[PDB]
């Protein structure tokens, strides 16, 4: 069984440069009668199947963009993105087409690099009728933001809350090249109702303090 | 023109069998191969196997060949993959896929048409339709954020929609996690303050297992 | 992805379907020529090619609107649908291929013993029959194709040999032995030979099973059947009346192994021999390699699945291996339970049929394929009256061999509605709509 090796894991590279995927095989993947090597190359976005771009190590798929070029040899092969767009970022697999247990590379993730940016900040108070149903949960939005680490600091009344508070970033914008994240804490009614103050911090590396939104329960 | 239609989602309980249906058109289901590939959530991709449609030839991945049985019905041009035994682990997106195949030949070729996939969730869990509280500001800006928070359903997915779907230019989609066998969401929308609350907006949650529609009104 | 097949020139065409009715009936069948229609054969061959011209007239009309690697198969189920009828005469159309080989089994030991000095044994024919069908079963494995590129060459070489034979053999001839023999105690045995040496023109089957792999089908498949026939018919006719003449009768009858290796001795010496039975092995070769791959693998995929592949290598047996055994093993068993004169009896047989068929498909889609419906009408009762005409002779003459003709109708029969209860296998339009 050939094994498919790509390097690396993932890269982060900015709209117009040019992208060199690696990607080798424990074998040759070169027949040497009738000689062409058998390696293809797929692209794969968010939510979607897995699209062919390259097969046969050189040989563009009809459809594909010029930007998309296969080439090199026998154990090692490379794609190559021209000039990188911003809707390019996605997952590459590289694929062996030799023998019959039919195997692919892990994987190689682009993320589009662009200019810092803060994120946007919003805080939503648990529903007027989550509450009347038993539960209790305070909403952040964290939205436009790059790059995607971000610290999320829960406050009740002054202090610190860390359990019951979940994060779930986005896929990477294919437009404008940033994250957005949610992050929710979850309370009983009877533990939100004793406390009034909610406060959600945001710590970006765009700024060197928390950004700090919050309501009060006894205002609104 | 050429296409492959998968269902979209499959629950199944743990220890039963389900078998996955690829419909093919556009073109002779049985001069090429159907293959069948597996992909975990946030993972790499595993060839399950290949089924030749003409005479049912079958081979298979070594770590497959009891879990997985490859069939076809040539009338009406449908590929099955029967899963048997199912635990967690098999919880996954499976795609068919065709390959071209030259008979006679010493070429092999990768997969040039993949079906959307159909997820697998194996659980023992009961399908249960989402509650669906609306995110409003609880105490003023060029604009502002709205969101609609989705909670306390099985299996995946839901989709949600703004305005009948209008509304998309500033959508963010979080994805979905899971909290003692329930899944939560979240969506965001971000629009001018002299369209809301002078105008209407609403998300409509639609969770297909458990043929679920409800739509709900932002209010201040 | 978008795969394309290597496809075919007409002239490429051409030489296949020449090839292999040139080792058919020069080479295979020539000696047995000799023995029934005697100095008729010239005239023999005439009559022959009237038929096929009455054949290839539904042929070329459906050839031109249905474009098929299943031939007549697909003529036939636009005709009249799938059904046992439509699978039988699948496999009948493999089973043509099958004693085929048989025919081309027993011609290439003929001229292949006296080029060595061996003695015509039933033994020491068989050692050749069953050796020949193996080396073109292993060549499977590393030659199919090669020897298949080299098809067009020695079909050119063989023609080239049998041109230096009527330009020369029209020198040193009795103009008295030539001459047409009136009395009807011999002039039967012309129009009873005619009905055996209608596997003569044989070239529907490697034309149309390579349809799909021919340029421009819709007009090449109907001229290449055309011009197929044309050349042989003069091809055979010059050579018939070169034979005849240069060689008494009653020495081609025991002469019936090799037919113009013998006839080559008077006007050209041993090294005229020494020609004609070189150039005669690679005409049969080349003959059996365009049989086997091109013909009997399409014929058998076919037969077996119900469909053909959209795209594979028509010089290699490109599905089923199973198949190429089985073909290779009825390939020697027709060559050892029949003689030289038995092999051609159903190997006709078959193939008028299968023409019966098509001629029968031509009358009912003569709406969509257009042509005469009296000449659809006049060919029919042509063949069929020449296919009763074999079946009367093998009756009065050989029983071991009529029964053989009328178990293979049986067999195949047979053979059908078991495989379609066990597979429940269908004919679609599949075969020749797209895309």
């Amino acid at each position: 069984d050939i094994v498919m090796t790509q390097s690396p894991s993932s890269l982060a590279m900015s709209v117009g440069q040019k992208v060199t995927l690696s990607c080798k095989s424990s074998q040759s993947l070169l027949n040497t009668s009738n000689q062409k090597n058998y390696l293809a190359w797929y692209q794969q976005k968010p939510g979607q199947s897995p699209k062919l771009l390259v097969y046969f190590a050189s040989t563009r798929e009809s459809g594909v963009p010029d930007r998309f070029i296969g080439s090199g040899s026998g154990t090692d092969f490379t794609l190559t993105i021209s000039s990188v767009q911003a809707e390019d970022l996605s997952d590459f697999f590289c694929q062996q087409h030799y023998s019959t247990p039919y195997t692919f590379g892990g994987g190689t993730k682009l993320e589009i690099k662009r200019a810092d940016a803060a994120p946007t900040v919003s805080i939503f108070p648990p529903s007027s009728e989550q509450l009347t149903s038993g539960g209790a949960s305070v909403v952040c939005f964290l939205n436009n933001f790059y790059p995607k680490d971000i610290n999320v600091k829960w406050k009740i009344d002054g202090s610190e809350r860390q359990n019951g508070v979940l994060n779930s970033w986005t896929d990477q914008d294919s437009k404008d090249s940033t994250y957005s994240m949610s992050s929710t804490l979850t309370l009983t009614k009877d533990e939100y109702e004793r406390h009034n103050s909610y406060t959600c911090e945001a710590t970006h590396k765009t700024s060197t303090s928390p950004i700090v939104k919050s309501f009060n329960r006894n205002e609104c | 023109q050429v296409q492959l239609l998968q269902p979209g989602a499959e629950l199944v309980k743990p220890g039963a069998s389900v078998k996955l249906s690829c419909k093919a058109s556009g073109y002779t289901f049985t001069s090429y191969w159907m293959y069948w590939v597996k992909q975990r959530p946030g993972q790499g991709l595993e060839w399950i196997g290949e089924i030749d449609p003409s005479d049912s030839y079958t081979n298979y991945n070594q770590n497959f060949k009891g879990k997985a049985t490859l069939t076809v019905d040539k009338s009406s041009s449908t590929a099955f993959m029967q899963l048997s035994s199912l635990t967690s682990q098999d919880s996954a997106v499976y795609f068919c896929a065709r390959s071209p195949h030259y008979y006679g030949t010493t070429y092999n070729y990768p997969m040039d048409y993949w079906g959307q996939g159909t997820s697998v969730t194996v659980s023992s869990a009961k399908t249960t339709p989402p509650s669906v509280y609306p995110l409003a500001p609880g105490c003023t800006g060029s604009s502002v954020t709205l969101g609609c928070l989705v909670k306390g359903y099985f299996p995946e997915s839901v989709t949600v929609t703004w305005n009948s779907g209008s509304l998309s230019s500033s959508v963010h989609t979080f994805p979905a996690l899971l909290q003692s066998g329930l899944y939560t969401m979240s969506s965001s929308v971000t629009v001018p303050s002299s369209t809301w609350p002078s105008q209407t907006v609403t998300c409509s949650v639609a969770h297909p297992a458990s043929s679920t529609t409800v739509d709900k009104k932002l209010e201040p | 992805m978008e795969l394309k097949n290597k496809k075919l020139s007409l002239w490429e065409a051409v030489s296949m379907a020449v090839g292999v009715m040139i080792g058919a009936s020069i080479f295979s069948i020539f000696g047995v020529g000799a023995k029934i229609a005697g100095r008729n054969l010239p005239e023999t061959f005439i009559l022959s090619g009237i038929y096929a011209l009455l054949v290839a007239y539904s042929y070329t009309k459906l050839g031109a609107k249905i474009v098929s690697n299943a031939g007549p198969i697909a003529f036939i189920h636009k005709a009249i649908g799938d059904n046992i009828i439509t699978g039988a005469l699948s496999i009948l159309l493999w089973m043509s291929y099958v004693i085929s080989i048989a025919l081309f089994a027993k011609g290439f030991a003929g001229y292949f013993l006296p080029l060595i000095n061996a003695p015509i044994n039933t033994f020491n024919i068989a050692i050749t029959e069953i050796g020949i069908v193996a080396f073109f079963t292993a060549l499977n494995f590393f030659g199919s194709k090669a020897v298949g590129r080299a098809e067009f060459f020695i079909v050119l070489v063989a023609l080239l040999i049998l041109g230096l034979f009527i330009f020369a053999g029209l020198i040193t001839i009795h103009p008295s032995y030539v001459i047409p023999d009136l009395a009807p105690s011999a002039v039967s045995g012309m129009i009873f030979a005619s009905a055996i040496f209608f596997l003569s023109y044989m070239g529907f089957g490697v034309i149309t099973n390579a349809s799909e792999h021919i340029e421009n089908p819709k007009k090449n498949v109907p001229r290449a059947i055309f011009i197929s026939i044309l050349i042989v018919m003069f091809v055979y006719v010059g050579v018939a009346i070169s034979a005849i003449g240069n060689l008494p009768i009653d020495e081609l009858i025991k002469a019936s192994e090799n037919a113009l290796a013998v006839a080559a001795k008077p006007f050209l010496g041993n090294l005229g021999f020494l020609l004609i039975s070189i150039g005669a092995l690679f005409s049969i070769s080349s003959a059996m390699n365009a049989t086997i791959y091109g013909g009997a693998n399409v014929a058998y995929s076919l037969a077996k699945d119900g469909e053909l592949p959209e795209f594979f290598e028509r010089k290699v047996w490109f599905k089923s291996t199973e198949g190429l055994y089985i073909t290779s093993a009825l390939g020697v068993l027709f060559a050892l339970l029949f003689n030289m004169e038995g092999v051609a009896s159903i190997t006709s047989a078959v193939f008028m049929v299968i023409y019966l068929f098509v001629i029968l498909s031509h009358y009912i889609l003569i709406d969509e394929v257009g042509g005469r419906k009296e000449i659809v009408i006049f060919s029919f009762i042509v063949v069929l009256g020449v296919f009763l005409l074999l079946l009367y002779y093998q009756w009065i003459t050989n029983r071991f061999v009529f029964y053989g003709i009328i178990a293979t109708f049986i067999g195949v029969l047979i053979f059908e509605i078991i495989y379609r209860k066990v597979t429940k296998r269908t004919f679609s339009n599949n075969m020749y709509v797209k895309s």
